[PDB]
């Protein structure tokens, strides 16, 4: 999901 | 004079490189495009795949907008990709560094758009079987962004056929096909979407 | 558009402000959050029991220093910076067998309350037997990450989760996984009195 | 002794800190470089990749007005030797490679008082190459274009001294022997549009020894 | 044709 | 938190404003090892590749200073650039060394200094006998490149290799390895000559 | 003792703040082997590898200085990234030369400089007879890249490669190993081109 | 010749 | 001798 793309973690680091 | 048109373009060079990057406010559209020249090796054993490609790569900045007028009718320049921003478009399932195979210089126009088209090898996550048939063997890699959203950077190509005219014609595998195809991705967490380009190739021996 | 350039104006100068910290300290300690992605196992060499992983190193920690008012910067609560830009921690693999490969762009993302972001892309040779991964039960193979030079009472080591991210395995590499932990671990020796934190990544895998 | 070279930092401190300062070519202000080829070696033909492995020198030549100057202003200095990084050198570039090029050699420039500059670095290549036919007497021909990555003929022309690539220095004991090296200036036209391109045609006649 | 070459790409982002 | 940072700082620069050792200054450097791995033994090449840490240990007076002047630091850490390091070297490898961990060194405000890289290190090695239950033999001295003993003095704190962290799953077993101070004289010169000399018998698991 | 630094540091500083040479100010270069391994060679590409240590030694009156006024300095070590060294290369190479050592040079109060880097080398060499008695014979010229003869000089001290540190267990027995200087000159030209010939007959063990 | 040496080469552009 | 061990040799000149 998100937390598997670093595009998507790096900007949610409270879920990832 | 050839003094002063060598004089009016170290003038302008030196005045436009003295931008962070986009953000939401100020967002950025890169345009994608892939040149395939050659699948130079296909490893079983490892399920790894080499791809010889040129990557075009066009975006376009106000920061880098110019009148021709005052710079005596300069209307465009070559410049060391180095010293201007580059986006961080990245294969998302290479095994190895890429390999740089050009020069990497990119051309600015006056109106702030931005030309570059580094050559590249790149070893990505592939299995190969059924290479060796008549339907031969299907592989893709994802290109996109690093750290950016599609609020920040928006992918975009001109076309989805990956250009195969210059495809290396003794190479040791054929083209079937090949692909170049804007994806929009959406998680359940996040309302911001996520863009890549996804490059399909069909090929066999 | 005169809006976006005092955007830029303002970035520019919340970075000048910010790039113009010697590591932390026992005084002041810092915390490193780690998670590894799991994207393939390339290979597995029996003759010198070696193994290639690919994976993203997920980091996050946080500075007093990298700390800003949006306020004071046109509402700015972020941005984008080159990993070179910023100190960043030593966490290192303990058994690698070859330098590590950067696969990625090297770019953090800095907050406004001082934390940042970063995933290096990686590829990683290290010590592994791959005896009985052509067996239902598999291997199991095991590497260590942490600070090279601090002990735990300048930087501590934290995972979020004990799971491994495999949501992103590759589907049709040569090896499935039978399950990846990562796990926090507290280590004393007779001499020093200061702890030595590690994170330890055990993947179980097996021939697809 | 001294004078000499108080003579020649002073005359590459002018030339390499002059105001207007070289962006390269331009329509207005074009170039030639001229090219040879001294082929040494074919290190390696692999059949189940299609790649060869090249290793010869690379001659270039061009001249630049701003990089004149009249030798009795600096001593009798008439050309001097300078680390090719200190000075723009053209972007010539193999267009069907595989592999970054291996510099084999040091990449030192000689510039000379009315502007021209030769530059020779070593060079190993790997390129597309289908080498069958190597084990045959009729052997294996292969070919590879050399130009500018970002400049059209209106800003770099290209050109060769000779059509015959400089075997003199060819490995004696090569496991692969010349049947035949060319060099060959071409003009690529496309349709679309006026300027043309310009490259130079190295192909590669060879058979194993 | 000319999008597949560097050089002439770049010249012509109108076609390329 | 952030007077003990400006501590650190000013420290530093105090510190960072040593031309290496020389006959009137001479240098102690203590050497000694950790062996993690034999990965590879060639019998085609006759070359052996192991992994291990090499812990160096040396002391400045140019680096001691004063920790109440500087708010209680006793240590800190550093970029091995930063500062002076050893020239010890391999004295038969076949590879450039390949370096495993960051370079940064701890300095002590007695001025002394430790470095501990891993290194993965090609070297000269005939693994015959490899396959017996007598094993291999082979060695690879350390030394200084430039340096004569007068210049820097080469020690051990002991003889024998760390192998607590030997690689318990290696191919290759270790049946013993030391590291064995050397001090070797001319004939034509009175100066001694300093290695430490690692010695690693080893077979097959 | 802080004065010694407080001399040496000044000295460097002093040196330190040369075009190479010209036909005017001509340079001699004293060459000299140390073969330590042939590791390896390949009868499928005629590639053939070398460890070897290359000494080279040169004097420049720029780098002359009174001892007296350096507090009796009469020698000092440094990087040889710090000072101007020959461009002397192997001609037949296939391969970038690997660096095995530091490269640290010495310097002394007369100008002279020694400079001794260990290297990995592969060139051209066809191994055939390597499995007879009689053995391989093989050659790489070394010579600069850029300098006629009159401005650098190339000469030995002698034509015997040493070679008492050859690797005892090395996979190839050497049977002789000469560096010959050579002057070459060419019809066209008046100018002398020098290179130093290396020879080295060999056999599997 | 002269021309295959690249220190004479670039020594002689007059022939090279 | 002293020449084969480059510290040595390059301390003397006078025999290496």
């Amino acid at each position: 999901g998100c937390c598997s793309h670093p595009a998507c973690s790096v900007n949610h680091p409270e879920l990832c | 004079d050839k003094l002063h048109s060598q004089a009016n373009l170290m003038r302008l060079k030196s005045d436009l490189f003295n931008y962070p990057g986009p953000t939401k406010d100020d967002p950025l559209t890169v345009t994608l495009g892939f040149t395939l020249q050659d699948i130079v090796k296909a490893d079983s054993s490892t399920n790894e795949v080499d791809l010889v490609y040129y990557e075009q790569q066009r975006w376009k900045l106000n920061s880098l907008m110019w009148d021709p007028n005052e710079y005596g009718n300069i209307t465009d320049f070559r410049t060391s990709a180095a010293d201007i921003w580059t986006p961080d478009i990245t294969a998302y399932s290479s095994t190895r560094p890429v390999q740089v195979l050009s020069p990497q210089i990119a051309v600015v126009t006056h109106d702030g758009s931005v030309m570059f088209i580094p050559a590249q090898r790149l070893s990505f996550m592939c299995d190969p079987t059924g290479v060796d048939s008549e339907e031969g063997a299907t592989c893709a890699v994802k290109f996109g962004s690093w750290v950016y959203s599609g609020f920040e950077i928006d992918l975009k190509t001109d076309t989805d056929q990956v250009d195969l005219s210059s495809y290396y014609a003794s190479s040791k595998y054929e083209i079937l096909s090949a692909t170049q195809t804007r994806q929009v991705q959406h998680y359940s967490c996040c309302p911001e979407p996520y863009i890549d380009v996804n490059l399909v190739v069909k090929f066999r021996e």
